[PDB]
RNA sequence: GCUGAAAGCAUCUAAGCACGAAACUUGCCCCGAGAUGAGUUCUCCCUGACCCUUUAAGGGUCCUGAAGGAACGUUGAAGAC
RNA sequence: GAUGUCGGCUCAUCACAUCCUGGGGCUGAAGUAGGUCCCAAGGGUAUGGCUGUUCGCCAUUUAAAGUGGUACGCGAGCUGG
RNA sequence: GUGAAGAGGGAAACAACCCAGACCGCCAGCUAAGGUCCCAAAGUCAUGGUUAAGUGGGAAACGAUGUGGGAAGGCCCAGAC
């Protein structure tokens, strides 16, 4: 409704293709792609994006507002991009990045190496940080839940692989 | 005088090739079970089988309604004690398509020695070909 | 993780979703607060 | 239960 | 992997340096023979059948003569197939020696076990007997009950109940491969395999691994 | 077994039973089904004309 | 859980995407084309004359008897037969 | 005008309201070990002393020694306290 | 009231429920209860709605931004939520 209702402005630099429902927008990070809902019906009117209820569908609006949220990110991924800062705490937990391998030390008898996907690449500036980057708003989240996975932040001291921004609620050991 | 009969031995029968992708998998069935006993011939006869050779292609591509691609559950038993077998409508698919068509048919045909014997008529394929270019069969649209 | 007939808010931020047909209490302040319907 | 009480001591019949 | 069709030669042991005596089954494998080469265009699915031995003339029929002529191979004691693993390839007439088995380490051999003809529960299924005296009369070997009452009314299929045993084809596993010596064509493998003095056996790399 | 034959020969001639048997009551056709089902097995061109009948009558 | 509206926020779900158990389908072992829907591949064998009638997947005569099988005998770590 | 009773023995088969092993949420969950609820029926799931006993108590085990249905499963299968 | 002492059609099967009371014959017609996609006789009939749960095609107190309709009312360009 009201997100669907307001136009999506494209940026110079930004090449739409509109086929059909499958939606191609390149630009100077990538090219990202996806093929929306039969409900939905875009339109490309001079330098913004109007999304609108397709005549038949009960649905309608709701999905119109999810293509154009979608579409607005992808937008913002091949212009700046998105970036997913995690922190690791513990003592011991060590991170480094050797090419698309990021090899993880959270205190297991056994290594862990997570494996990247295509268009996510990592850095670590320190030993204890990772910062992702990428053009996909839903790939680069999938990544970092993967990662905060292997040791989740505990309850009592915090320790483990959490987000940069995320707060850690901590309890007391019992009584005594 | 009396009423006619027809004759098992002078019984005219014609091919006929039907394409099953995109078709609701029960409307299909019943229009094949029409057609397999002979009920769409004014030559009808209860106790002969008057009905028509049906191949039907694309059979992994039927279409089934709401939620009875992972819902609808086919159940048999092995005859061994516990031996209650399930499978999805999924599964089914993809491990013998052909299955689905028959199975449906079959469960509309009359039981019996005759309905067996109209069942034969029914050659189901999975994919878009056939061997059967020799018996020259006809498109129908059902 | 309370399985009940009866869900219901206990707080204020507790939310009340339906995530495929099983109506849900998820609660950001306490983690006792979250409950299913069953 | 039903045949109780004893029959032949158990062979049933007996006589056979 | 294919495997190769042996002989059961009987059992012996292997004394080590060390001290430890392994108990070992002696297979005569001699050279097998490739007499027919299946492909997915022709027969659907890749397999070579081989054959081993010989056999005497007048005992080879005239259909059989006829399918050795076209190998070009001399007539053997049988005929045996091996599903091939698509990165192999063999030739029609092409001899397989022992030498296969040079680097494998564990083997799975197959054969038909003795017969023990008409067998009772208790030998067959491991049944417990019922007592000896107490009053015991006339079952004390016997199976026992075999079902319940009216509510089934019946037996139900698959009840243990006495039979043929033996005399069937079985698979042991995970067998060590003690020594590979391709002069006399022999092959000796660790522990006790199916089948009597004789007998012919079907040696596999192991599946498990 | 006479209904069944007549439904189908009355499909051919694109009408169902129960609207062919309705025509043909609004014509005053007093046809009985025995009748009908002979004539759809035996004269073809006739059972066209009744159906023709039938359908005007509908009209 | 990720992305994400309906519901400018939130939200694992409605569209879309990812994880997840000795249960399920496989992978391992054995039986299995009477699977009457009776399948496939390789090889081997037979290349004669005449009549009759109701004229057809018809009957008969003489010649011929293959590949192979069975039977019989000596038997088996196979077996009640 | 007959459907033989309790317990034992032999042989079982199914349900899941799960005793053990597998997965998970909350904890007044530091760890170890627990409490409670959810998912899960693949396999596994004591021997003796006393008593006709089922049961129970006791001794010593075990990862555990589950709860029920099957004519309170099972005498044209056994026993007969 | 029916069965008993009553058949026929319907309710899957089903004395006692629904429809209906069998003098005999017919390869004629109209209806009742109940029905008309296939098994299996007859509408894949017409028009306007509702449901997404295979609800329909088993079950309560109670719980819930499921969704359709109706009459109010706080509140809102002194810019509401
Ligand atoms: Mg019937
Ligand atoms: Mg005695
Ligand atoms: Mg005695
Ligand atoms: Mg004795
Ligand atoms: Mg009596
Ligand atoms: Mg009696
Ligand atoms: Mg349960
Ligand atoms: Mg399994
Ligand atoms: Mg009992
Ligand atoms: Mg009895
Ligand atoms: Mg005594
Ligand atoms: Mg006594
Ligand atoms: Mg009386
Ligand atoms: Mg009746
Ligand atoms: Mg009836
Ligand atoms: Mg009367
Ligand atoms: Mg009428
Ligand atoms: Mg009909
Ligand atoms: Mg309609
Ligand atoms: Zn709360």
């Amino acid at each position: 409704s009201r997100v669907a209702k307001a136009p999506v402005v494209v940026p110079a630099g930004v090449d739409v293709k509109i086929n059909g429902q499958v939606i191609t927008i390149k630009g100077k990070n990538g090219e990202l792609t996806r093929t929306l809902n039969d409900a939905v019906e875009v339109k490309h009117a001079d330098n913004t994006l109007t999304f609108g209820p397709r005549d038949g569908y009960a649905d309608g609006w709701a999905q119109a507002g999810t293509a154009r949220a979608l579409l607005n990110s992808m937008v913002i991924g091949v212009t700046e991009g998105f970036t997913k800062k995690l922190q690791l705490v513990g003592v011991g937990y060590r991170a480094a990045v050797k090419g698309n391998v990021i090899n993880l030390s959270l205190g297991f008898s056994h290594p862990v190496d997570h494996q990247l996907p295509a268009g996510i690449t990592a850095e670590c500036p320190t030993q204890t940080e990772i910062v992702l980057k990428g053009a996909d708003k839903q790939v680069i989240g999938q990544v970092a839940a993967d990662l905060r996975a292997y040791r989740r932040p505990e309850p009592y001291k915090g320790k483990g692989v959490r987000y940069a921004d995320e707060v850690v609620r901590t309890k007391e050991a019992k009584k005594k | 005088m009396k009423t006619f009969t027809a004759k098992p031995e002078t019984v005219k029968r014609d091919w006929y090739v039907v394409d099953a992708t995109g078709k609701t998998l029960g409307r299909l069935a019943t229009e094949l079970a029409r057609r397999l006993r002979g009920k769409h011939k004014a030559e009808y006869t209860p106790h002969v089988d008057t009905g028509d050779y049906i191949i039907v292609l694309n059979a992994d591509k039927v279409a089934v309604t709401g939620n009875k691609r992972t819902d609808k559950v086919y159940y048999h038993h092995t005859g061994h004690i516990g031996g209650i077998k399930q499978a999805t409508f999924e599964e089914m698919i993809a491990r013998r398509p052909e299955r689905v068509i028959e199975i449906a048919v079959k469960g509309m045909l009359p039981k019996g020695p005759l309905g067996r014997a109209m069942f034969r008529k029914l050659k189901v394929y999975a994919g878009n070909e056939h061997n059967h270019a020799a018996q020259q069969p006809q498109v129908l649209d059902i | 993780m309370k399985v009940r007939a009866s869900v219901k808010k206990l707080c204020r931020n507790c939310k009340i979703v339906k995530r495929d047909g099983v109506i849900r209490v998820i609660c950001s302040a306490e983690p006792k607060h979250k409950q299913r319907q069953g | 239960x039903v045949a109780a009480x004893x029959y032949x001591v158990x062979v049933x019949i007996x006589x056979x | 992997m294919i495997g190769l069709v042996g002989k059961k030669v009987g059992m012996t042991r292997i004394f080590t340096e060390d001290g430890v005596s392994i108990p070992v089954t002696v297979i005569e494998v001699e050279a097998n023979r490739v007499t027919q080469v299946k492909d997915l265009a022709n027969d659907g699915y890749r397999a070579i059948q081989v054959t081993t031995g010989a056999k005497k003339a007048n005992r080879v029929t005239k259909p059989e003569a006829g399918h050795f002529a076209k190998a070009g191979v001399e007539a053997g004691r049988g005929l045996w197939e091996f599903r091939l693993a698509e990165g192999e390839e063999f030739t029609v007439g092409q001899s397989i020696s022992v030498e296969l088995f040079a680097d494998v380490k564990k083997v799975d051999v197959t054969g038909t076990s003795k017969g023990k003809g008409f067998a009772g529960t208790v030998k067959r299924w491991n049944f417990r007997t019922q007592d000896a005296t107490h009053g015991n009369s006339l079952s004390h070997r016997v199976p026992g009950s075999i079902g319940q009452n009216q509510t089934p009314g019946k037996v139900f299929k698959g009840k243990k109940m006495a039979g043929q045993m033996g005399n069937e084809r079985v698979t042991v596993q995970s067998l060590d491969v003690v020594r590979v010596d391709a002069e006399r064509n022999l092959l000796l493998v660790k522990g006790a395999v199916p089948g009597a003095t004789g007998s012919d056996l079907i040696v596999k790399p192991a599946v498990k691994a | 077994l006479w209904i069944a034959r007549i439904n189908a020969a009355a499909r051919q001639n694109g009408i169902s039973y129960s609207k062919f048997i309705n025509g043909l009551k609004k014509a005053s056709v007093e046809i009985d089904r025995k009748i009908l089902a002979d004539i759809a097995v035996f004269d073809k061109v006739a059972f066209t004309a009744l159906v023709e009948k039938a359908k005007a009558a509908l009209a």
